[PDB]
């Protein structure tokens, strides 16, 4: 069974995302020393990392020192490499090209490479051990004690490292609030018990503590105390059954197991969806819960029994009649058949859709008149059986079987060709063909058929009545659709049962029904018009017969008043499929069932209810042919044991039945489905226009006109992302995909009743927490791209041949980078060029016709660069290479692969540019080429430094530090470490926990560490197995 | 149980053409959201005081508090109209009020009704009345907005000690729960309360009354370390700056003196910084549960009320149970509550009061300048998302220490 | 809550039984009258209602009546909204009839199948009163005719006092007259164009019939 992959437990570190250095220093330089390499000198290995570019970068997990893998860790390279793999996964399917990935693509894919952030970081971040540090470093500070690696510690807290040198990093850390390193408080009260958890400074991410703190939020409000847990367990038991109710103080206990009716419904309906079509499916499930109900409850079918008792009647051998043997050799022979009898009690737990027909067996094979007895047998089968039955229809039925032998001795009041006399009973099967006579008796001719009236007068008045009962748990309700909570219908009467020993109490509902049955049949034997054609002798036999029969003792009835309500209350709470329950009928027309409805989507406002949804949605009603024969026996057989006392039984019985712990581990499963459908829907309206308001953060992120087919893609995927992070093998939300389209979930739980009915059901979905998060992130994202390696702007493509550092990733961007700029104009249009006429240059079209040299200032639109490449690259690159057109390309936001060179030698971007110039397609772009000088710490020379690529925002915040273990930055001047990134730590003004969202990602303030065990439902309580 | 005239109060706007939020705002809201049912809004809250509490479009917790009720307010004179209404934006997804839908294609006939300041009654409307169980979820959430908006300060708390008659289970199950700050049991409580539609039985009841006063009986002083109900208090951790947080602890010192028989008490707090005190806001959630369950002597007379809100149905009177309702200053209580402890020579005033006094003087401080500057905005755009309220409200005042000295007397 | 259904709970407003109380009717459908199939519950009413206003022609302020609102309460079942069933039509008439209003001809005693499927068919056609009422409540006219005890649920009038004409006056009990009856057209102010008049006659004459001619 596969159960949800709730608990998830981190020990280590709260960061997915990595402090790093790109490029220390080897001896530098010879008439000095690298500063730098004082790190080893002094053996110690400093926490912050030391060199000359540092930066950092997202990675998943990165300080989980946790025994627990989740395996879904979004991992990213160091800028300085090409991370383009990590953008085209989604939907590059076309674009083979490894260097290249489609520009359009990309809202897309990073929209699920935030998702998948998300959920490889739901974590329980969980206490390990304390140690007093009291030493010279610490100032008697509680640091973390991971069992092994020390290594971890130092990086976990700077502040316990000693100060040798007057240096770039020393500086800052000695400008810091340095007590808040390690555990403020340790919370626990309950004297001779460990902590319920830490209060710790830490390295620790912000974003990342923010999702596992929701995480826990969410966990939180499942989880349950042993009090309300023995309420729900007592409720269930409906006393029969009995736990050992503790008197003990509460040990922090974690058991998430509770979720609402919310969820099991849209689970329940799910699960009704992937049902595809064939009537079937049903059947093994209800014919498992036959068997489970037959093993279990204390009753005997004994046919046997009944043989004897007919067998007292003696008689005249002449008679070739054998009502006896007929009788009996109708009824199979095989005490195995009981299938059919279980069945029916089962089906009327779910009428909604599971359903028990009155079938063409057991069905008045001659019809003909009143000749053969045999024919009157089988009426007297049916009118028994037809009650058990799901089916709204069976009176009609019930009826019309006799109706049928009737035809020659009276006629009677038939409808159209359709409605014919001798149209079988079965037909009957529709409200619409509700029979004029049956309708109204009282019409049909008293003197004429008299019989046939009686008969209908029997049905209308002595038809049993649908009753009620209760099953579930208060504190919950129930997983009821159509049904109010914890109530459940019964098609016959519901007669309460005490704990008591046994009876055979005649006084039921169903023995009144044999008995008129069986004198109405007498009726008919004596019958004046039938008397006078029989043997005198014959009369008085069949007579005798169908009176023992009456006489006959016969507990089943009993049973079914009594005893089958609990039962299936019991059964109800356990069962796979919970009780779907739509208002069972009587008798009466004007309100019957035509079917069950699922809606999975509207176009837009379809509001067209019965007229539509009849014809065009799935209807959900499934029909099972259960055989009439079976059942009678059965009714007219039951027998329980002989020293019966009901309380003691069901004690013993249902039992090791609520042992079984599987049912709360449904609850979890149906949270994750609900949640699932909620993210679904938020992430596909960020590519998708949708009815549902939504945050829309990523707008300028140009993504593709999505369709239908590529919304369902991304769905997939989603989906699929879900089902691994929770280890979860059977159907989520899958179904849905199915039926060609899934963009639009609009959900309805609906019904028809052929009077234009419909109780069409709408849920909405309950608040998310990791909608929220994912949300969170995005907004986050829209200010702290580069951290992903995405930057922003468009480029401008200028010759700069200069001696300085003009960073690339820092642009001053004052230059007319804009439309309303002296001579900076667009182009986009589409293939158009004016090659050389009248010894003139060869010119572009320009955006209003005129005609321009191959000189000045180009704005192109991507996608125009894109159709129509190679152009390019042979007339404007000349003169971007070797003269001045400043060449401007929108790209809105992007992504770049960083170089680094050599700041004291001449160097010309121009090969590597050519590159990129050359290698874009109609179908992809490559990774933006920024190469840059590296900071230096000493009065050294100058060289040509030329460069090309300018962007019209700045980039540069990514870059974590620079030099750091140096004493002076001096060429190629630089920014240090960020302070904003520790605000509580820096600065002794903030007490951390400030809202800095959506500014700065902290990276060290107050983690909070936990210890939480998960004890079983089982455990919890104590048993009590004398029951 | 149902009380039939579930009558609810929707918020006044400070002197404003419009309910309080402007169109985008409200577009976020119902837009970005989906169920009307507080689960979104409680995932916020929940987060143990970590997040700032700060966003462009939502201050506070607070803040979100004040527009999650002008949103019930705006969106309910839609379908509680007396023929029914829905459009511009809000047109409801199901006469059962399932989710808030931006108006379906082909629906213009019913309008947006332009209320003023206007208490409604549930009941009143078919619609609402049929649906009485679903009903029940929602009203919890009714009392919320209404139990703010009666007046215009920090919230009307409710109290209850009910005296003598103690049940043992209660007892027995609220000790497994020791450790945990009253936020997460709050939590569970409203979730279990609208999970299912509401019983009779007391059990739960009880348990969030006690826990209650339990709470405010720690914060005034009356209940700590060596005075508590029978173990019972809350215990202000971290005694540096202003957070303090309120757990629920049991020891054993004295089991303080049993009150006569039912003790009674509603707070409001005066003064804005309530906001930033989840502590206080947490203790007017869990009343609220309470008077779903329970008919509350008819709400605080108009004798400390605005105008609006004034001779309402069957809310304020003049002869009823607790006519003056009990009204503090956040930081003077604290002071209050030191006073206590030193008069009972618990603690030395020497460093520990000192100390937090000073924080607690920096965290006002803090607060108010946010609040403030905050305040300016929708103090000159179109636009409200947060609480209307002028700088002399701030004022060390507003019956501050008599409700310290009501709450005391009480638990005598 | 207990009783998850809507068959109709009929809950009395005035003197009840054994104490406090409802009458919850079973799903039946009783055809005894051609063509209703209805169930017990609007038979109660109609029954209930009728006693009413055979009482209310019969009302002595000094002589004590057993139950004055000798009426019934429904509940459930009020899932319709408008009048379009004999079970909605029986509210109104419940309401009014409490409200203290009178009929023309009063019921007979024990009332024949007769006058019954003719009092229904009477009921089962068209036009609408004014003082409709919430389900919340019992609304028993807010001109204080009515004799308003303070009953357990009713709160008293309806809620809104409108505008229409009221009086009160007791019931000429004149036998059946077995004499054809002449009319002095005394004349109102209000005159109808020819074509209009005629075109009337036309709609409700019975007219043509065979003259019995008499003596010349």
């Amino acid at each position: 069974a596969n159960g949800p992959e709730l608990i998830i437990e981190d020990t280590g570190l709260c960061t997915s995302f990595m402090l790093l250095d790109n490029i220390p220093s080897a001896h530098l330089t010879k008439e000095l020393i690298g500063f730098t390499w004082f790190m080893q000198m002094y053996q110690m290995t400093p926490p912050l990392p030391e060199g000359a570019v540092n930066r950092i970068v997202c990675m998943t997990n990165w300080a989980s020192l946790g025994d627990e893998g989740r395996g879904l860790e979004v991992r990213l390279p160091p800028p300085t490499d090409s991370s383009v793999h990590a953008y085209k996964t989604v939907l590059s399917r076309g674009y083979i090209d490894n260097a290249q990935f489609n520009p359009l693509a990309l809202r897309s894919n990073v929209l699920l490479m935030l998702l998948q952030f998300t959920l490889s970081n739901l974590k329980i971040n969980k206490s390990s051990t304390f140690t007093s540090d009291v030493t010279t470093i610490t100032s008697g500070r509680m640091i973390r004690a991971f069992e092994g690696r020390p290594e971890l510690l130092a990086l976990a807290y700077p502040g316990r490292a000693v100060l040798p040198t007057q240096t770039k990093n020393a500086q800052f850390l000695s400008t810091a609030i340095a007590d808040r390193i390690g555990r403020l408080d340790r919370a626990n009260l309950i004297g001779g018990e460990v902590s319920a958890m830490v209060e710790c400074m830490e390295l620790c991410d912000a974003l990342t503590l923010h999702i596992r703190e929701t995480y826990i939020m969410l966990l939180r409000s499942m989880h349950q105390d042993p009090t309300q847990i023995v309420q729900i367990v007592n409720e269930c038991a409906n006393n029969l059954l009995n736990s050992t109710i503790p008197i003990s103080l509460r040990p922090t206990i974690l058991c998430p197991w509770f979720a609402s009716s919310e969820d099991l419904r849209l689970q329940e309906v799910m699960h009704l969806v992937n049902i595809s079509s064939n009537t079937a499916a049903a059947l093994p499930l209800v014919e498992a819960l036959s068997t489970l109900l037959r093993s279990v409850t204390p009753l005997v079918l004994d046919p046997t029994v009944l043989t004897n008792a007919i067998t007292t009647i003696s008689e005249s051998t002449t008679q070739t009649i054998s009502p006896i043997s007929e009788i009996l050799r109708l009824l199979q022979p095989m005490g195995n058949d009981y299938a059919a009898f279980w069945k029916c009690i089962a089906s009327w737990a779910y009428n909604g859709l599971v359903t028990t027909v009155l079938s063409e067996d057991a069905f008045p094979d001659s019809s003909q008149s009143i000749t053969h007895l045999p024919s009157m047998w089988k009426c007297l089968f049916l009118t028994l059986a037809g009650p058990m039955t799901s089916d709204p229809h069976s009176p009609v039925k019930v009826f019309m079987a006799l109706a049928n032998l009737l035809a020659q001795p009276e006629p009677i009041a038939i409808g159209v060709p359709g409605m014919h006399q001798t149209t079988p009973a079965s037909q009957f099967s529709h409200p619409g063909v509700w029979p004029p006579g049956f309708l109204n008796p009282q019409l049909i001719n008293p003197q004429q058929a008299p019989l046939l009236r009686a008969f209908a007068e029997h049905i209308r008045a002595n038809w049993p009545q649908p009753s009620e009962f209760g099953y579930g748990s208060t504190l919950q309700g129930s997983a009821n659709l159509f049904i109010p909570s914890n109530r459940m219908v019964y098609p016959w009467p519901n007669q309460p049962l005490p704990r008591l020993t046994v009876a055979p109490t005649y006084d039921s509902a169903m023995s009144n029904w044999i008995s008129t049955t069986i004198a109405f049949f007498i009726r008919v034997v004596n019958s004046v018009n039938m008397t006078a054609t029989v043997n005198d002798l014959t009369r008085r036999t069949m007579t005798g017969v169908m009176t023992a029969m009456r006489q006959v003792k016969t507990m089943t009835p009993f049973y079914i008043q009594h005893m089958c309500p609990t039962e299936l209350s019991v059964l109800a709470s356990v069962t796979v499929t919970p009780p779907f329950q739509v208002p069972f009928t009587r008798l009466v027309q004007n309100d019957v069932i035509t079917n069950v409805l699922v809606a999975r989507v509207d176009p837009a406002q379809r509001g067209d209810a019965a007229v539509d949804i009849r014809a065009t949605h799935a209807t959900f009603a499934a029909a099972l042919p259960v055989d009439p024969a079976a059942i009678v026996v059965a009714m007219l057989c039951g027998q329980t044991e002989t020293n019966l006392i009901p309380s003691h039984h069901y004690g013993k019985a249902f039992a090791p039945l609520f042992a079984s712990n599987a049912m709360f581990t449904r609850n979890q499963r149906a949270v994750i489905t609900r949640e699932a459908f909620v993210c679904a829907r938020s992430a596909v309206a960020q590519c998708q226009d949708a009815g549902f308001l939504v945050p829309r953060p990523l707008d300028a992120l140009r993504q593709f006109d999505v369709t239908s087919a590529a919304a369902a893609e991304i769905m997939h995927a989603v989906n699929d992302a879900f089902k691994t992070a929770f280890d979860l093998d059977g159907a989520l939300l899958d179904g849905l995909a199915l039926y060609g389209d899934p963009r639009i979930a609009d959900l309805s739980a609906a019904y028809l009743q052929y009077g234009g009915n419909v109780v069409r059901e709408h849920v909405p979905p309950g608040p998310s927490h990791i909608h929220r998060a994912l949300q969170q992130v995005e907004s986050t994202f829209m200010a702290e791209m580069n951290l992903f390696n995405v930057a922003r702007g468009n480029l401008y493509l200028v010759q700069t041949a200069t001696n300085g550092n003009w960073s690339p990733m820092a642009p001053v961007a004052a230059p007319p980078f804009v439309r309303g700029g002296p001579n900076v104009r667009v182009v986009g249009r589409f293939g158009t060029i004016v090659p050389r006429p009248n010894g003139l240059e060869p010119q572009l079209i320009d955006d209003g016709n005129v005609p321009r040299d191959i000189a000045g200032d180009w704005v192109y639109p991507s996608d125009v660069l894109q159709v129509s490449v190679a152009v390019f690259r042979d007339y404007v690159w000349p003169m971007v290479k070797a003269g001045r057109t400043r060449v401007l390309v929108e790209l809105g936001h992007y992504v770049y692969t960083l170089h680094y060179y050599d700041p004291q030698i001449s160097l010309d971007e121009a090969p590597i540019l050519e590159e990129w110039l050359s290698k874009i397609n109609p179908a992809g772009i490559p990774p933006v080429p920024f190469c840059i000088p590296i900071p230096q710490v000493y009065p050294c020379i100058t060289a040509r430094r030329v460069h090309y690529a300018f962007t019209s925002e700045n980039n540069n915040d990514s870059l974590f530090s620079t030099n750091a273990a140096s004493i002076d930055t001096a060429f190629g001047e630089n920014a240090a470490v960020s302070p904003l990134r520790w605000p509580g730590l820096v600065d002794p003004n903030y007490r951390v926990g400030t809202n800095d969202l959506p500014n700065r990602i902290t990276l060290y303030n107050s983690l909070y560490r936990y210890n939480f065990t998960y004890p079983t439902l089982d455990g919890i309580m104590y048993v009590r197995s004398a029951t | 149980m149902a009380q039939r005239q579930f009558f609810g109060l929707t918020y006044n706007f400070y002197g404003q053409p419009a309910p309080l939020f402007d169109l985008n705002d409200l577009q976020e809201l119902a837009g970005c959201y989906a169920r009307p049912w507080t689960s979104r809004f409680s995932h916020l809250a929940i987060s143990t005081g970590s997040l700032p509490v700060w966003s462009a479009r939502y201050p506070s917790v607070a803040s979100r508090n004040i527009v999650v009720n002008t949103l019930l307010g705006a969106h309910l004179n839609p379908f509680a109209g007396g023929q029914i209404t829905s459009h511009q934006g809000i047109t409801w997804r199901d006469p059962v009020l399932s989710s808030l839908a931006p108006v379906p294609a082909i629906q213009p006939p019913p309008v947006w009704a332009v209320a003023e300041n206007v208490l409604l009654d549930s009941n009143n409307y078919p619609t609402y009345v049929l649906n009485l169980s679903s009903m029940w979820p929602i009203n919890q959430d009714v009392h919320i907005m209404t139990m703010w908006a009666l007046s215009d300060q920090g919230p009307i708390y409710h109290l209850e000690v009910p005296v003598d008659p103690m049940p043992a289970a209660t007892t027995a199950a609220l000790m497994a729960y020791t450790g945990v700050p009253i936020a997460h049991l709050a939590q569970t409580a409203y979730r279990f309360a609208g999970q299912l539609p509401q019983s009779p039985d007391s059990t739960m009841v009880s348990t969030i009354r006690w826990l209650s006063a339990i709470w405010f009986g720690s914060l005034t002083g009356r209940l700590n370390r060596s005075r508590t109900c029978n173990g019972f208090y809350f215990e202000f951790a971290k005694p540096a700056l202003n957070p303090d947080q309120a757990v629920l602890k049991w020891n054993d010192g004295a089991r303080a003196a049993p009150p006569a028989a039912a003790q009674s008490s509603y707070i409001r707090c005066i003064s804005p910084h309530w906001q930033h005190q989840i502590v206080e806001v947490a203790g007017a959630l869990m009343s609220q549960s309470v008077t779903a369950v329970t008919g509350l002597p008819a709400l605080i007379d108009e004798a400390t009320l605005p105008a609006w809100s004034q001779g309402v149905a069957n809310l304020t009177g003049n002869g009823q149970g607790v006519v003056p309702c009990l009204d503090y200053n956040p930081v003077p209580m604290a002071a209050a509550r030191h006073l206590q402890w030193r008069q009972d020579g618990l603690i030395t005033a020497a460093q520990e009061a000192q100390l937090n006094n000073d924080y607690t003087a920096y965290a006002l401080t803090i607060e108010r300048h946010l609040t403030a500057m905050l305040v300016a905005n929708p103090i000159a755009a179109g636009r409200m998302p947060i609480q209307p309220f002028n700088a002399a409200d701030f004022g060390q005042a507003g019956q501050t220490a008599a409700a310290v000295a009501l709450a005391q007397a009480m638990f005598v | 809550a207990n009783l998850a259904a809507g068959p109709t709970v009929l809950e009395h407003f005035d003197s009840p039984t054994y104490g406090p109380h409802l009458l919850l009717p079973q799903t039946g459908d009783v055809l005894g009258y051609s063509s209703s199939l209805i169930s017990q519950a609007a038979l109660l009413m109609v029954e209930s209602v009728m006693d009413a206003l055979r009482d209310n022609a019969n009302a002595s302020a000094s002589t004590a009546v057993t139950r004055l609102d000798q009426s019934y309460h429904p509940v459930t079942s009020f899932d319709p909204s408008t009048f379009n069933t004999l079970l909605q039509r029986a509210t109104n008439l419940a309401l009014l009839a409490v409200q203290g209003v009178q009929s023309e001809s009063a019921i007979p005693a024990i009332p024949t199948m007769s006058d019954v499927r003719s009092f229904v068919a009477r009921l089962m056609a068209e036009g609408d009163p004014q003082q409709w009422f919430p389900y919340r409540v019992d609304q028993i006219l807010y001109w204080p005719e009515s004799p308003f005890v303070p009953p357990i649920g009713p709160f008293y009038a309806p809620f809104r006092p409108v505008n229409f004409p009221f009086t009160t006056g007791s019931y000429t009990v004149v036998p059946d007259a077995s004499r054809p009856l002449r009319l002095l057209p005394q004349y109102r102010n209000a005159t109808i164009t020819v074509q209009q008049a005629d075109d009337a006659y036309e709609d409700t004459a019975l007219s043509p019939l065979i003259t019995t001619h008499g003596f010349c």
